[PDB]
C-alpha cells in the first residue's frame, strides 16, 4: 500500500534523475556547436529540445518515453487496488516535471543554470577518485566547487572537455592525493578532505578558473 | 588528465541503457532501471594510470537525425551496437549507423558490439524468433558484418550476466591508445 507506493515514488525520482542528466548534456552539444551562445529562439534548440521532450519512437530518448515508463507503473498501482488519491499524486509530480522543463528549456537564464549545473556535476566526475563510494566522495567536494554563472559561455565546438575537468583534475590531486607518485585519489586519499585542504582547493579553483575567464 | 570520447550508437532493440547501466553501477538482476543513461563518466585504472571514460549515448530516434552528429565531435572510438536476436537492428549497422558515424568521424575507430547474448540461446526467444522465420545473428555473421564496415573488433556482451562486457570497454579503450 504506502510499501507500493514508496517504490513506484523511489522509480519515478530515478528516471527524472537520468533523464534531466542526460537532456541537459544532449542540450550542451547545441550550445557547443554555437561556442558557447545561449538562444532558445534558435532553429537548433528549438528542435533539441522538442525532439529529447517529445520524441513518440519506442525506444526514443525523449521525456515521452520516460512517461510511458512511469505509466506502467501507475497502471500496476491501479491493478493492485492502490488508493487513486496516492496514484494520482505520482502522476501530478510527473505532469510538474514535464511542466517545470518546458518553462525552463525556453527561458535563457533557466537553461545558463541547467547548463552550469551539469559543467559542475561533469567536473567533479572528472576527479580521478578510484575508491568505494564516488557518490560520497563528490557529496563531499561539491561544496567547495563554486562556478562562474558564465560558465556555458566556454563550451567551444573545438574541445572534447569543458576547460574546468583540467581544473578540478589537477586541483583535487594537489590538495587530495596521499603521494606525488600516485596520479589518482582513493579510499587513502579521504582522510586529506580535512576543512583545510577543502578550503584551500576551493579558493585554487576559484583563482585557476578566474585566470581562465580572464584569458584574453 | 586521460580523457577518452567513448560514444555509442544503435537501434532501440539494442538496449543501450542497459548496456551502459550495466558497466557503470554493476547493479542486482531486478533492481529499477531507469529508461535513459545520464552520459556521466566513469574513471577506470589502465596500466596503474586513471583514465576518465567518458559514456555517451545517442538519441537514437529518427527525429533527432539531423542533430545526433552535433554528439560526435572529438570522438575517440565508437561502439556500435546491434541486438544478436534482432536482425532489422544488425542490418541497420551497415544501412544507417556505419554511414552515418563514417559521414561525420571518417577514421575513429569502430567496434561493432552484439548485445543480448543471453537471450541468443534463451529457449522462449530462439521459439519466438522462430516463428517469424527469424534466426538470431550468430558469432560469424557478426565477424563478417565487422570486415565489412572496417570495425577494429567484434564484441558480443551481455547486460544482464556481464559476459562479455567488461571487455568491450577495456577494447574501446585499448583501440583508442591503439
Amino acid at each position: 500500500m504506502e510499501r507500493l507506493v514508496k517504490k513506484v515514488t523511489s522509480n519515478l525520482e530515478t528516471e527524472l534523475k537520468f533523464f534531466k542528466g542526460r537532456l541537459v548534456q544532449e542540450l550542451m552539444q547545441i550550445v557547443k556547436n554555437e561556442n558557447g551562445r545561449i538562444d532558445h529562439t534558435s532553429k537548433n534548440w528549438q528542435e533539441s529540445a522538442s525532439v529529447l521532450l517529445n520524441s513518440q519512437e519506442k525506444g526514443a530518448v525523449s521525456l515521452a518515453e520516460v512517461e510511458r515508463a512511469v505509466s506502467k507503473m501507475t497502471q500496476k498501482l491501479r491493478d493492485q487496488k492502490v488508493s487513486e488519491e496516492e496514484v494520482v499524486n505520482i502522476e501530478s509530480k510527473l505532469k510538474f516535471e514535464r511542466a517545470s522543463l518546458e518553462a525552463k528549456l525556453f527561458d535563457d537564464n533557466e537553461i545558463k543554470e541547467l547548463i552550469n549545473k551539469r559543467i559542475k556535476e561533469d567536473a567533479l566526475r572528472a576527479i580521478p577518485f578510484l575508491g568505494s563510494d564516488s557518490e560520497s566522495f563528490m557529496e563531499k567536494i561539491s561544496p567547495f566547487v563554486k562556478l562562474p554563472d558564465d560558465s556555458y559561455s566556454l563550451l567551444k565546438a573545438n574541445d572534447k572537455h569543458h576547460p574546468f575537468q583540467n581544473i578540478l583534475y589537477s586541483n583535487a590531486l594537489k590538495f587530495f592525493a596521499d603521494s606525488s607518485d600516485i596520479g589518482y585519489l582513493n579510499d587513502d586519499s579521504l582522510k586529506n578532505l580535512t576543512p583545510e585542504n577543502l578550503n584551500a582547493f576551493e579558493q585554487a579553483v576559484a583563482a585557476d578558473i578566474d585566470k581562465l575567464m580572464h584569458h584574453h | 588528465m586521460q580523457a577518452i570520447k567513448c560514444v555509442v550508437v544503435g537501434d532501440g532493440a539494442v538496449g543501450k541503457t542497459c548496456l551502459l547501466i550495466s558497466y557503470t553501477t554493476n547493479a542486482f538482476p531486478g533492481e529499477y532501471i531507469p529508461t535513459v543513461f545520464d552520459n556521466y563518466s566513469a574513471n577506470v585504472m589502465v596500466d596503474g594510470k586513471p583514465v576518465n571514460l567518458g559514456l555517451w549515448d545517442t538519441a537514437g530516434q529518427e527525429d533527432y537525425d539531423r542533430l545526433r552528429p552535433l554528439s560526435y565531435p572529438q570522438t575517440d572510438v565508437f561502439l556500435i551496437c546491434f541486438s544478436l536476436v534482432s536482425p532489422a537492428s544488425f542490418e541497420n549497422v551497415r544501412a544507417k549507423w556505419y554511414p552515418e558515424v563514417r559521414h561525420h568521424c571518417p577514421n575513429t575507430p569502430i567496434i561493432l558490439v552484439g548485445t543480448k547474448l543471453d537471450l541468443r540461446d534463451d529457449k522462449d526467444t530462439i521459439e519466438k524468433l522462430k516463428e517469424k522465420k527469424l534466426t538470431p545473428i550468430t558469432y560469424p555473421q557478426g565477424l563478417a558484418m565487422a570486415k565489412e564496415i572496417g570495425a577494429v573488433k567484434y564484441l558480443e556482451c551481455s547486460a544482464l550476466t556481464q559476459r562479455g562486457l567488461k571487455t568491450v570497454f577495456d577494447e574501446a579503450i585499448r583501440a583508442v591508445l591503439h
